[PDB]
């Protein structure tokens, strides 16, 4: 191509002008088009492809249906804000889950995940080795001596890494990022 | 009577009438017998002498054995030991879930290292950010070709790599030319960076935290140190 303003002297279907799309890289007519798309791998390339060249604050819809749920999650975390995150966790944790609800825990200190957790588990083990910091480890035992305890040995892990980074005042976040032509 | 018998039996005779002895459920018994590192294997499955199966194992001389191993030690709840196993197997995945779930930087390191061995990007991040270390995070982008987000975490919780990066980034946009490709500014302009002046670093909250990453921060707890990480956090953070 040389300008999307050929675009304008012709084109037509929306597959066609989808193809154009990519073949401009036409992303106006790529919104429309997506929102005609529903070709998803289509999509699938394009929100990001849409993000390369811009905007996330659209991106986040475009992946929002495509279920790149985790990503968004990870935006969201990457960001320095919390809740949204967190309702997703809900929606995630209450679609199931036995290796998923890490997402949630690190960039928190406190989870609720854990009361959900020990029915996955529900060895009182895991909900020591979780428990015992907000001065919890206790009903983590209760449980343990009820069942008639299992536990006798355990490995070196002691809370030692660090869960800490993101965004204190001067110099952001990016819930949205600028950006220009130029 | 048997017994006498018994001298009178060796290898393969050991082995059927421990089968034999294995439907008696004369298991410690069939133990005794016992004669084939696999059916000595899969008896101290369901015997669990744990040392002892670690002996048998010796050196396993499979993983396999690790794994099935480990399925059973950590039901055994055998730990300490099932960690010098699974280490030993450096049987990553289930490994990880004790280790998290109690918590450790130490196989953080290990682990930075497998972390580096894995193959998927993914993982590696989480275990960079979990150390804490952005730093880290943001080397293993490079390799990647994980651009575009390199960049929000540069800027989110600012290594000023942005500034960095973008240049980099854009230039791979600028490769694809077009100026709306390429995409321009840093202090000012565009973006306007420092002038902007707005989430992602300085002093002075920086040296309240730089202790606070030392200490633990603290509600009621276990020698399972503290650090939180919620509502509290967001307002001190902003001081």
């Amino acid at each position: 191509k040389g300008y999307p303003e050929v675009a304008l002297h012709f084109v037509k279907d929306e597959k066609t002008r989808f193809s154009l799309a990519l073949e401009c890289g036409n992303i106006e007519i790529a919104l429309e088009a997506a929102k005609a798309l529903d070709d998803k791998n289509c999509w699938e390339k394009l929100g990001e492809v849409a993000l390369l060249q811009g905007n996330h604050q659209i991106v986040e819809m475009c992946y929002q249906r495509t279920k790149n749920f985790d990503k968004l999650s990870f935006l969201y975390l990457i960001t320095g804000n919390l809740e949204k995150l967190r309702k997703m966790m809900k929606i995630a944790e209450i679609r199931k889950d036995m290796s998923g609800h890490y997402q949630n825990a690190l960039y928190l200190g406190d989870v609720s995940e854990r009361v959900r957790i020990l029915k996955n588990c529900g060895q009182k083990s895991l909900a020591y080795l979780s428990a015992a910091t907000h001065g919890l480890d206790e009903e983590a035992e209760s449980l343990k001596e009820t069942f008639d305890p299992e536990k006798e040995t355990i490995p070196d892990i002691d809370p030692n890494a660090k869960l800490l980074q993101p965004p204190a005042p001067i110099m952001p976040l990016d819930t949205n990022w600028p950006l220009l032509t130029v | 009577m048997a017994d006498k018998v018994l001298p009178t039996i060796p290898k393969e005779q050991r082995t059927r009438v421990a089968h034999f002895l294995e439907k008696q459920g004369f298991k410690q018994q069939a133990l005794t017998v016992s004669t084939d590192p696999e059916h000595r294997f899969e008896l101290a499955l369901q015997l669990g002498e744990l040392k002892i199966a670690y002996q048998l194992a010796v050196e396993a001389e499979s993983e396999q054995k690790w794994k099935q191993l480990a399925e059973l030690a950590i039901s055994k709840c055998q730990f300490s030991l099932a960690q010098e196993c699974l280490h030993h197997a450096q049987d990553y995945g289930g490994l990880l879930l004790l280790a998290t779930a109690s918590g450790n930087a130490s196989m953080v390191n290990k682990l930075a290292e497998g972390a580096e061995r894995d193959g998927k990007n993914n993982v590696a991040f989480m275990s960079y950010f979990l150390q804490g270390k952005l730093d880290a995070c943001l080397e293993l982008l490079i390799r990647t070709g994980r651009l575009p987000e390199a960049a929000f975490l540069a800027r989110t919780y600012l290594p000023s790599q942005v500034s960095r990066v973008v240049k980099l980034w854009r230039e791979n946009l600028s490769k694809v030319n077009q100026k709306a490709a390429e995409s321009l500014a840093d202090p000012t302009e565009y973006e306007n960076l420092f002038p902007g002046l707005k989430e992602a670093f300085v002093v002075e909250e920086w040296v309240k935290e730089t202790h606070a990453d030392l200490w633990p921060a603290k509600q009621y707890p276990l020698v399972t140190p503290n650090e939180e990480r919620n509502v509290m956090e967001e307002a001190k953070g902003f001081q």
